[PDB]
């Protein structure tokens, strides 16, 4: 019964916009991390502080699986110590991050003839996100001296822009689905373990 | 499980460019971060840098920043370490190692690529007998040998009696002489009574110079 | 930029005894998120790549025997071999993988310690064949001795020769744990034929008195 449900996180037919990033908590299951790294269908698989090859015989208090969609130019930004639109305003990772940043080209799934515009990103924000911060606010951004009173125009912008995901776009303007496995170990019971 | 396989031995002159390689085979490769370690002759290990093949993210050690270039080709699972212009001081053996993460131990190692940078040209060895003294301890043991002198590059193979004799043999490490040529002596202890009765020959092979030489060592006429 | 200092440099230990190697890190290497020190231990033998023994300061890499164990915390770490085996003669490096740039210790040479054994000394005059080429090599052999430290003094007509000689040493022997050493005195045919007595004086801990073997040119 209790294999860890990475199947439904990775092979999920719907992915989330990066600003409104989805986090699945993993607890009380046995996790076969081999399925993941033996796959030949991944563009990126950069792990930080931990070896995917050596943790299907280790246990942790909580594992988090964060899923979202960005363009290829931006997957480099899903990593400790990065900066830019995505790193600062959408999904930030901490400097001492422990886990795996897994990405793949999804141009076959997340593109349409006239442009798919369902996937969004926060363009403006007064300060950078803290690690694992998630802002879904649609506050009008005040760029200028005069305050906007929820009123959009000169120096007053709607804070979300849409990705223009067309099939004929160059790799890097095409969509990539990302999953970020993160691992914590407290002095509490451990419930996420490998088969060994 | 997976493994890393490096390019073969290099021997270059100062000023020549060089690019050695490290290709990984086995499932679980998308995950591996590939680093380069240098080990100079007789010295310890020195971490040079690491690359991620998937997106060519490259981190250098302070000591090798802009002294070398680590590069990658994810299509053939191959990391590269290259010089634009080799110095004689670059003479070492270069290991590539693999960690399945960044901030991960190096689980997997290459066999090493030996790089020799020297203005020396290929030269075959000269073989001279270390003749056993006729005046030696009559009931005890005598020593005899070969001097394999003035060759380049490394290595040479030294066997005895076409490989028959291995007991009591010591082939010493080559030393680099100030001439830039290597030199080595191979010795063996045998019963002193056997000096009249048994033929002793050392076989020297220097593949680079295509030099196969058999030298007979016998007690000196004098 | 973390720096590691290993100690000792050299370490000699009888068969089946305990060997301990220390790594001092210039800074802590503790990841907060999983309570684990990011410190590894490698074994390297002659003509071989380094082999990973221990990671996270104390976890054994698979297929590593029980007799290897790692320990320590914060900045002071230890690799320990209970029951040193013949096959453990190697150099051992500690490495931090807390932050790039990764860094290694200077290394710790591990020998088998056995009873003192004095060297058998032999001296070889140069070949007639080499003398035609116009150089002369006089070789001194110290055969199967322990420990490795030995003074070799060249004497030419009773004059101590200096800096015209190089030494060369074997790997500790697999069966009897002894070293062998070759001192090679090099001089021009000219300078060879100016002198009569070429001598090789060996001082070693297993010799009550320094042993000399010599020869007179042309005999
Ligand atoms: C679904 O994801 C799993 C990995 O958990 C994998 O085994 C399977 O091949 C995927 N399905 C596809 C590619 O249709």
């Amino acid at each position: 019964t209790n294999l860890c449900p990475f199947g439904e996180v990775f092979n999920a037919t719907r992915f989330a916009s990066v600003y409104a990033w989805n986090r699945k908590r993993i607890s009380n299951c046995v996790a076969d991390y081999s399925v993941l790294y033996n796959s030949a269908s991944f563009s990126t698989f950069k792990c930080y502080g931990v070896s995917p090859t050596k943790l299907n015989d280790l246990c942790f208090t909580n594992v988090y699986a964060d899923s979202f969609v960005i363009r290829g130019d931006e997957v480099r930004q899903i990593a400790p110590g990065q900066t830019g639109k995505i790193a600062d305003y959408n999904y930030k990772l901490p400097d001492d991050f422990t886990g795996c940043v897994i990405a793949w080209n999804s141009n076959n799934l997340d593109s349409k003839v006239g442009g798919n515009y369902n996937y969004l990103y926060r363009l403006f924000r007064k300060s950078n996100l803290k690690p694992f911060e998630r802002d879904i606010s649609t506050e009008i951004y005040q760029a200028g001296s005069t305050p906007c009173n929820g009123v959009e125009g000169f120096n007053c912008y709607f804070p979300l822009q849409s990705y223009g995901f067309q099939p004929t776009n160059g790799v890097g303007y095409q969509p990539y689905r990302v999953v970020v496995l993160s691992f914590e170990l407290l002095h509490a019971p451990a419930t996420v373990c490998g088969p060994k | 499980q997976m493994q890393l396989v490096q390019s073969g031995t290099e021997v270059k002159k100062p000023g020549e460019s060089l690019k050695i390689s490290c290709k990984g085979s086995g499932y679980g490769f998308i995950t591996y971060w590939i680093g380069w370690v240098r080990q100079m002759p007789g010295k310890g290990l020195e971490w040079m840098g690491i690359i991620y093949p998937g997106d060519s993210e490259t981190r250098y050690s302070p000591s090798f920043q802009g002294q070398v270039t680590i590069s990658a080709d994810k299509s053939i699972n191959t990391a590269y370490l290259q010089w634009s212009s080799l110095k004689a001081s670059d003479t070492a053996i270069y290991y590539c190692a693999g960690g399945s993460g960044i901030s991960t131990p190096m689980d997997v190692w290459g066999q090493g690529t030996t790089v020799t940078v020297s203005s020396a040209s290929t030269k075959g060895p000269s073989v001279f007998p270390l003749a056993p003294s006729s005046k030696s301890t009559s009931g005890g043991t005598a020593a005899l040998g070969c001097l394999v002198k003035d060759y380049f590059p490394e290595p040479v193979t030294v066997s005895w009696n076409s490989g028959a004799l291995t007991s009591g043999v010591h082939t010493f490490p080559a030393v680099l002489q100030s001439s830039g040529l290597y030199s080595l002596s191979s010795v063996v202890t045998v019963p002193s009574s056997s000096l009249g009765t048994q033929t002793y020959i050392c076989n020297v092979n220097h593949k680079p110079s295509n030099t196969k030489v058999d030298k007979k060592v016998e007690p000196k006429s004098c | 930029d973390i720096q590691l200092t290993q100690s000792p440099d050299s370490l000699a230990v009888s068969l089946g005894e305990r060997a301990t190697i220390n790594c001092k890190s210039s800074q802590s290497v503790l990841y907060s998120s999983i309570n684990k020190n990011y410190l590894a231990w490698y074994q390297q033998k002659p003509g071989q790549p380094p082999k990973l023994l221990i990671y996270w300061a104390s976890t054994r890499e698979s297929g590593v025997p029980d007799r290897f164990s790692g320990s320590g915390s914060g900045t002071d770490f230890t690799l320990t071999i209970s029951s040193l085996q013949a096959e453990d003669v190697a150099v051992y490096y500690c490495q931090q993988y807390y932050s790039t740039p990764y860094t290694f210790g200077q290394g710790t040479k591990v020998e088998i310690k056995r009873t003192v054994a004095a060297p058998s000394v032999f001296i070889f005059p140069p070949s007639d064949e080499q003398l035609k080429s116009g150089t002369a090599s006089v070789v001194c052999l110290l055969n199967n001795f322990y420990p490795r430290e030995a003074k070799v003094q060249w004497k030419v007509d009773n004059a101590l020769q200096s800096g015209n000689s190089q030494e060369s040493v074997t790997e500790q022997d697999s069966k009897d744990s002894t070293y062998s050493l070759s001192s090679t005195l090099t001089l021009s045919k000219a300078d060879y034929e100016k002198h009569k007595v070429y001598a090789c004086e060996v001082t070693h801990q297993g010799l009550s008195s320094p042993v000399t073997k010599s020869f007179n040119r042309g005999e």
